[PDB]
């Protein structure tokens, strides 16, 4: 926390997304709502989000950290679905920014104990790897389209292990 | 000559030490007077607060 | 915003070379860092008006306190506050109302600090 | 602390111990070389001092100009080498000034300058650095003597303080007097020496100054290398004791963490 | 349990800060010297 | 009530003889502490809510008596007896304006006299040894102590 994940991802949106022909998607998963509003207004100012015409180049999905775990565990899938559609039917390049994709895991962990599952190594659900794989495996560049996925991943207490 | 001229220049403003002393004495008397005022005020309000608390 | 920025840079540089205690440049860098450090101390339940904080930090960061010892900086801070709060209430009101250190305000601040430093 | 704090501390101390062992080995090699080079310089310097102790020269008791030279190095981590020398220098300078003299100081090595830069900061005639990087040569002593003579502080009496190397584990701090030709000319023991005007004697004094400085350099470097070897050995030993204690603590903490996580899992499993 | 390179400054204990300062002071000195030389070269190359 | 004459301090510190700085610094500090105290005290003693208060007490007569006694009774005020140092001011006028001024001005007068005397002298290429003897009494060769030629101690 406090190292530059959000600033770096905003910088990437500033560079790549602004000068990118294809569409773009931003799924804010379990992050501060202040930042969601700041991004909305910064995008409106830059022009990627146009409130007047139909020339907007970014679709936003928000599941911020005031939501109950059920919504945080699924907003990533909602943003991923929007990106998947733009990949397949539109048959075009897509960007997909997620911030953070650790809140998906964490939100999955906040309900596992109440669903009757014994916990795993460190208070995590037994299905951590499978639950994360069944999501990260739809964010891919198939032969029908191409998703460039940038993910911010919180590392609790700087512990990379 | 210039040394003497500078000494004379300082003669003019010699009086500031007395000026400081006067300011100090006057404002010290003023401080004591204000302390007396506030002390009577505080004691009387505590005095009467006794009765209301009772 | 004007003053705390330079103060932030000065403390950031000071914290790097602090673990020890030669040349004039780095010796003065440590001196300024220490002066600012003892400037930031404070008591309990005595918060300061923003303009007063600006005055103190401006005095400290503009090389004025670099002459004083670092054990006397608290004495300065306190006496300077007491002096300004009465003699120069007008300048503090100006800084609060206009919300910036204008050129005339800066020149005043300069002369007040220069006079007070010697007179102490 | 927590397990990560202990792990980081343990790794740091292990690195420190490795480094101190390597430095002890390097210092030991340099010490062996320094002793080897010190034997001949020992005979040479003792010979150069021969005259004054054979023709007993008493310094005049009516002169105020004195010179203090203190030989050390730039390198640290040598224990109480620079400390002893600086302590004795300030002792002697205080005594001289209490006797009403006009003392100066030459510092051969930074650490001497630093130790004496708070007090005696104004008596520094000149100081020399870059000592200790390579073994001292006669070139260094010639340069020091040349810059002492060139800098026109004609002194009336002198002293040099260096750490005489006794043994691989011990050293002593000495004070070898230095005389100016004013004292050699007017010494009755010197009336026996033949073919001696006041010019050959001046060249002789300049050479003897170079000789004594070189002797002190060799003794000081030998003692300093010995002290650095000893200091590094002791530091490595202390790091080893600290590593043992921290390894015990780390093992306790690792087991405690395993037990804590396992009990959390068990409680969660049984609390369904 | 092993040790790795660059661990003294990873712990951040006393030795870490001591090393950081021992580096920073030296390189501030060298930067000052190099800046002086750069100014001298600037002046000497105007003509 | 309060209007304190302003001071210059760097100016003030120029007028303390070394034998008198030990009292000057103490006076400065005492001024500092007293000024801080005065700043501490408020501009006025706060008011009193007699109506509400006497409405919140049973023996309203007793509180009324206290209120009236408060109104009638006032507080004293010190005097300038401790300001006897008034006298000192006049004494200073003597040194500053009568004594020191006068002898200083006379010494000036003499220094001028000497200066214009030393500035109006013939070019040295036209002067004579008697002239040096008179302009500079330092070039005189005292015959009272060196009657014989050269009247100098030749070792010179």
């Amino acid at each position: 926390a406090g190292v530059g994940k959000t600033v770096l991802i905003m910088e990437l949106i500033n560079n790549v997304a602004k000068a990118h022909g294809g569409y773009s998607v931003f799924a804010g998963v379990g992050e501060r709502t202040r930042e969601g509003n700041d991004l909305y207004h910064e995008m409106i100012e830059s022009g990627v989000i146009n409130l007047k015409d139909a020339t907007s180049k970014v679709a936003l999905v928000y599941g911020q950290m005031n939501e109950p775990p059920g919504a945080r565990a699924r907003v990533a899938l909602t943003g991923l679905t929007v990106a998947e559609y733009f990949r397949d039917q539109e048959g075009q390049d897509v960007l997909l920014f997620i911030d953070n994709i650790f809140r998906f895991t964490q939100a999955g962990s906040e309900v596992s104990a109440l669903l009757g599952r014994i916990p795993s190594a460190v208070g995590y659900q037994p299905t951590l790897a499978t639950d994360m794989g069944t999501m990260q495996e739809r964010i891919t560049t198939t032969k029908k389209g191409s998703i460039t996925s940038v993910q911010a991943i919180y590392v609790p207490a700087d512990d990379l292990t | 000559i210039d040394m003497e001229k500078s000494q004379q220049a300082l003669v003019q403003k010699r009086h500031y030490l007395f000026d400081v002393q006067r300011n100090n004495i006057a404002m010290a008397l003023e401080v004591t007077y204000r302390e007396r005022l506030h002390r009577v005020y505080r004691e009387v309000k505590n005095r009467l607060d006794y009765h209301i608390s009772v | 915003k004007q003053v705390a920025g330079t103060m932030k840079l000065e403390l950031a540089q000071y914290r790097e070379v602090a673990a020890f205690a030669l040349d004039a440049a780095t010796q003065q860098l440590l001196s300024r860092g220490v002066r600012l450090t003892e400037l930031l101390k404070q008591g309990q339940y005595s918060p300061m008006a923003i303009e007063e904080q600006v005055a103190v930090i401006y005095a400290g960061v503009r090389g004025y306190l670099d002459k004083l010892e670092p054990s006397k900086i608290t004495k300065f801070e306190n006496a300077f506050l007491s002096h300004v709060i009465s003699q120069h209430q007008a300048l503090l009101g100006k800084i609060r109302t206009d919300g910036k250190i204008s050129e005339e305000s800066d020149a005043k601040l300069k002369e007040i600090v220069t006079n007070f430093l010697a007179g102490f | 602390a927590t397990l990560k704090d202990i792990t980081r501390r343990l790794k740091s101390i292990k690195n420190i111990q490795k480094i101190t062992k390597s430095m002890k080995m390097v210092a030991a090699a340099k010490y062996a070389r320094a002793e080897r080079e010190l034997k001949p310089a020992r005979v040479y310097g003792v010979g150069s001092l021969a005259l004054y102790e054979k023709a007993d020269i008493k310094t005049p008791e009516d002169k105020k100009k004195h010179l203090i030279i203190g030989v050390s190095s730039d390198r640290g981590l040598c224990g109480a080498i620079h400390s002893s020398v600086a302590k004795q220098m300030k002792s002697e300078a205080a005594n001289l000034a209490a006797a009403g003299k006009e003392v100066k100081i030459i510092g051969v090595g930074d650490k001497i300058r630093s130790i004496l830069h708070r007090t005696h900061s104004d008596q520094f005639l000149v100081t020399f650095k870059e000592v200790g990087r390579r073994p001292p040569t006669f070139g260094d002593a010639s340069v020091i003597a040349l810059e002492l003579l060139n800098s026109g502080y004609e002194f009336d009496e002198g002293s040099i303080i260096f750490n005489r190397f006794r043994s691989v584990i011990s050293y002593k701090t000495e004070e070898k007097p230095i005389f100016s030709l004013d004292t050699i000319s007017s010494a009755e023991s010197m009336s026996i020496y033949d073919d001696i005007d006041a010019d050959v004697l001046r060249n002789y004094q300049e050479y003897s100054l170079a000789n004594i400085i070189y002797y002190s350099l060799k003794e000081s470097t030998t003692s300093e290398q010995s002290a650095r070897m000893t200091a590094m050995d002791n530091a490595s030993k202390n790091a080893s004791e600290m590593i043992d204690k921290l390894t015990l603590t780390f093992n306790r903490t690792r087991q405690a963490v395993i037990t804590k996580e396992l009990i959390e899992i068990i409680s969660g499993a049984a609390a369904l | 349990v092993r040790s790795s390179a660059g661990a003294v400054r990873d712990a951040g204990g006393a030795f870490g800060k001591r090393e950081q300062a021992e580096e920073e002071r030296y390189f501030r000195a060298r930067a000052k010297e190099q800046l002086a030389a750069l100014k001298k070269h600037h002046e000497n190359e105007i003509s | 009530k309060l209007a304190l004459k302003t001071i210059d301090w760097v100016a003030f510190g120029e007028i303390i003889p070394r034998n008198q700085k030990a009292v000057a610094n103490s006076l400065k500090s005492w001024n500092e502490t007293l000024t801080s105290r005065l700043a501490t005290l408020p501009e006025k003693p706060p008011a009193i809510d007699w109506a509400y208060y006497k409405a919140n007490v049973a023996k309203a007569g007793l509180v009324d008596d206290f209120e009236k006694k408060f109104n009638a009774l006032k507080v004293p005020i010190p005097e300038d007896k401790y300001t006897a140092q008034v006298d000192a001011e006049e004494k200073e006028d003597v040194k500053s304006c009568a004594e020191f001024l006068t002898q200083s001005k006379t010494r000036i007068q003499e220094y001028e006299k000497e200066l214009e005397k030393m500035r109006n002298i013939i070019p040295f290429d036209q002067m004579t040894i008697e002239d040096l003897n008179e302009v500079f009494p330092e070039t005189k060769l005292d015959k009272k102590k060196y009657p014989y030629w050269p009247h100098r101690p030749i070792e010179t």
